[PDB]
RNA sequence: AUUCUAUGAUUAGUGUGAACGAAAAUAGAGCAGCCUAUUAAAAUAAGUAAAAUGGCUUUAAAGCUGUUUGAAUAUUGUGGG
RNA sequence: CAGUCGCGUAAGCGGGGCAUAGGAUCACAAGAUACAAAAAGGAAAGAUCUUGGAUUUUUGGAAAAGCUACGCUAGGGAUAA
């Protein structure tokens, strides 16, 4: 329960997503990542 | 990437190297050596600088231009296959593969 | 080769069999692998078989 | 049209598995159509079709069914699949 | 190898951690792929890729408590008095 698996969705709204785990008691993740449906680097942010 | 090596030599005082003796180095020498150069010549190196060179859109018709071959060839890196002799597949299912089982191929085939 | 008529035919008191096993009692199952679960199983059937495709009859100029 | 045999088919498909398992079509055996049925019957079908629910069968369809409910009128496109 | 990002003067390094201790299928759920779509147009249910939830701890993965001195059968002396 301490840690959670959260969702990153690329904002390129392709439907692509990376999965990383953080604890429950930490800001959400954001990063900038790779979309192979586009094909290049855009930004990632959790689903919820 | 191919090195081009810019050397700048120190000919010793009142050594004047003859210009047909240095034009008769390159007569009948395809594999250039500085370190043979050097000694016969007598001479020092001091000075350096490098740039380098490579494959890019223009070199096809430089080469025409100065009429230098091998514009015409590729390099494809070489491939070492593997060592290892064929040997028999293993495993219940590998072993079942052949139409002898055909009774048995829903366990056999298209195995995920 | 007609088992179980004597030693010196090489097939007889066993049949080629061996020593009062499962596999000289009775029969096994051919699916069975002692237990292991098989790769079928473990990785599953992968795809489908496509029953609304035609079956066309391959002719080459050749 | 029905019936019997084989193929289709250790198939489609169902099932966690073990296993279970069609039809179209094909071939053969027979062949027969009718309501004026070669034995004496219909004024063309309503608590029926169908639905919900509990089951059977089964591939979720179709088919059988207890309980509670409950349609339409023919290719001038009415009803079932 | 291709794609495209970071750091670095540069050469170059980077597909987590100095190394050695976290289980599948099935089912279910969330995204993508445009494959097939049982008359036809759609869809449903399927297929492929990515991902998630397991003392499945008898951890290659059953939902599982005892008595028999009333006891029975097949075996072992492969383990006792
Ligand atoms: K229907
Ligand atoms: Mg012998
Ligand atoms: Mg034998
Ligand atoms: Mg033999
Ligand atoms: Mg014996
Ligand atoms: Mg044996
Ligand atoms: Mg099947
Ligand atoms: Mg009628
Ligand atoms: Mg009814
Ligand atoms: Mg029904
Ligand atoms: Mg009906
Ligand atoms: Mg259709
Ligand atoms: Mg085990
Ligand atoms: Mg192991
Ligand atoms: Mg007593």
């Amino acid at each position: 329960s301490r840690i959670i698996n959260v969702r990153l969705i690329s904002m390129a709204m392709t439907g692509y997503f990376y999965t990383f785990t953080r604890p429950r008691t930490s800001l959400p993740m954001s990063m900038l990542k790779y979309d192979p449906i586009v094909r290049r680097k855009v930004l990632f942010l959790e689903q919820k | 990437y191919h090195r081009l090596n810019v050397f700048v030599l120190e000919q010793k005082p009142g050594a004047k190297i003859d210009g047909e003796a240095l034009k008769k180095h390159l007569e009948n020498r395809e594999n250039f050596s500085l370190k043979g150069f050097r000694e016969k010549f007598d001479l020092e190196p001091v000075g350096f600088n490098l740039f380098r060179s490579e494959w890019d859109e223009g070199t096809a018709e430089v080469m025409e231009r100065h009429g230098i071959p091998g514009a015409e060839v590729e390099f494809k890196r070489q491939k070492f296959a593997s060592l290892k002799p064929p040997r028999k597949a293993r495993g219940w299912e590998a072993k079942r593969q052949k139409p002898k089982y055909k009774s048995l191929w829903k366990y056999v085939k298209r195995i995920a | 080769i007609r088992k179980g008529r004597g030693p010196s035919s090489g097939y007889g008191k066993t049949a080629g069999r061996g020593t009062k096993g499962q596999k000289a009692h009775g029969h096994v199952k051919p699916w069975f692998q002692g237990g292991q679960t098989p790769l079928i199983v473990s990785h599953g059937r992968k795809g489908f078989v496509n029953q609304f495709a035609a079956d066309m009859s391959e002719l080459n100029l050749e």
